[PDB]
């Protein structure tokens, strides 16, 4: 963006696909670095007293 | 004549009287997860690592004090076998310590290799972990005896071949350190043997002690020299 809207026209004119909506220059819209941090799961395992490794 | 029967997992074999499962194991390529048991030393029935199931028997013996009666039919790889293995090898791994970057045997331990081919993976015994005082046996020995596993290796070692009896058996439960109770310096002849007797890594070398690693070294032949025996 940060454009006048006559260049603006040109542009669109240029090529018509709504060009100020999906401009290949993202502002915001980049989910936040610095996340909350992450708790991870343990899968079909760590279940005891049935998992013996000569079953599986 | 001096010639009796088992069927080693269905394979039937003839075997030399008086002698037990896993020298007829040992005779049909098969091994078994040992550690007490040596093939220098004398038998003394306490790794229970070496259990086999035999065909119609409640219980699961050892494979390394039982005759072999007419007739065997041995399952070296059954289900329960495989069963007993992973919890006496769970029970091994819960009074050792978590020192496999800082030991000496690396990849020359016998618990690593046998906790991989015949171990468990996912473990238990959230709170516990003895700890062991460790003694000054000698110069020439380092002595860390928290690694020790209470195997009983080196005091038949000493009792049969070394004859000096110095090395016993302290205290009972969890709570039995293996040593000489009052600090003396075990040296004798073939002291230095008692490095690579021990199967895990508690009794080591004192020069050696951390200067390298097993797998980045090569080996080579050679012959003794110094003595008229080589
Ligand atoms: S010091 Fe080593 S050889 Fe001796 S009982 Fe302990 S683990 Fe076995
Ligand atoms: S003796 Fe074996 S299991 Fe124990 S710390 Fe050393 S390498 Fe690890
Ligand atoms: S060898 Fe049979 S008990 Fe250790």
């Amino acid at each position: 963006a940060s454009a006048t809207r006559l260049i603006q026209g040109l542009r669109n004119w240029a090529s018509g696909r709504d060009l100020q909506a999906k401009l290949q220059l993202r502002y915001q819209e980049i989910s936040k670095r610095t996340q909350p941090p992450p708790k991870l799961p343990v899968g079909p395992s760590h279940r005891l007293s049935n998992n013996y490794y000569c079953a599986r | 004549s001096n010639l009796i029967e088992v069927f080693v997992d269905g394979q039937s074999v003839m075997v030399e009287p008086g002698t037990t499962v896993l020298q007829a194991c040992e005779k049909v390529g098969m091994q078994i997860p040992r550690f007490c048991y040596h093939e220098r030393l004398s038998v003394a029935g306490n790794c229970r690592m070496c259990l086999v199931e035999i065909e119609k028997a409640p219980k699961v013996v050892a494979a390394c004090a039982m005759p072999v009666m007419k007739g065997w039919n041995i399952l070296t790889n059954s289900e329960k076998t495989k069963k007993a293995r992973e919890g006496v090898m769970e029970f091994l791994l819960a009074n050792h310590p978590l020192d496999c970057p800082i030991c000496d045997q690396g990849g020359e331990c016998d618990l690593q290799d046998q906790s991989m081919m015949f171990g468990s993976d996912r473990s238990r015994f959230l709170e516990g972990k003895r700890a062991v005082e460790d003694k000054n046996i000698g110069p020439l020995v380092k002595t860390i005896m928290t690694r020790c596993i209470q195997c009983t290796r080196c005091i038949r070692f000493a009792s049969e071949i070394a004859g000096v009896d110095d090395l016993g058996t302290t205290g009972r439960g969890n709570d039995m350190q293996v040593g000489t109770y009052i600090e003396k310096m075990f040296m004798s002849e073939l002291s230095g043997n008692i490095i690579d007797i021990c199967p895990v890594g508690a009794l080591t070398s004192k020069p050696y002690a951390f200067t390298a690693r097993p797998w980045e070294t090569r080996k080579t032949e050679s012959i003794d020299v110094m003595d008229a025996v080589g």
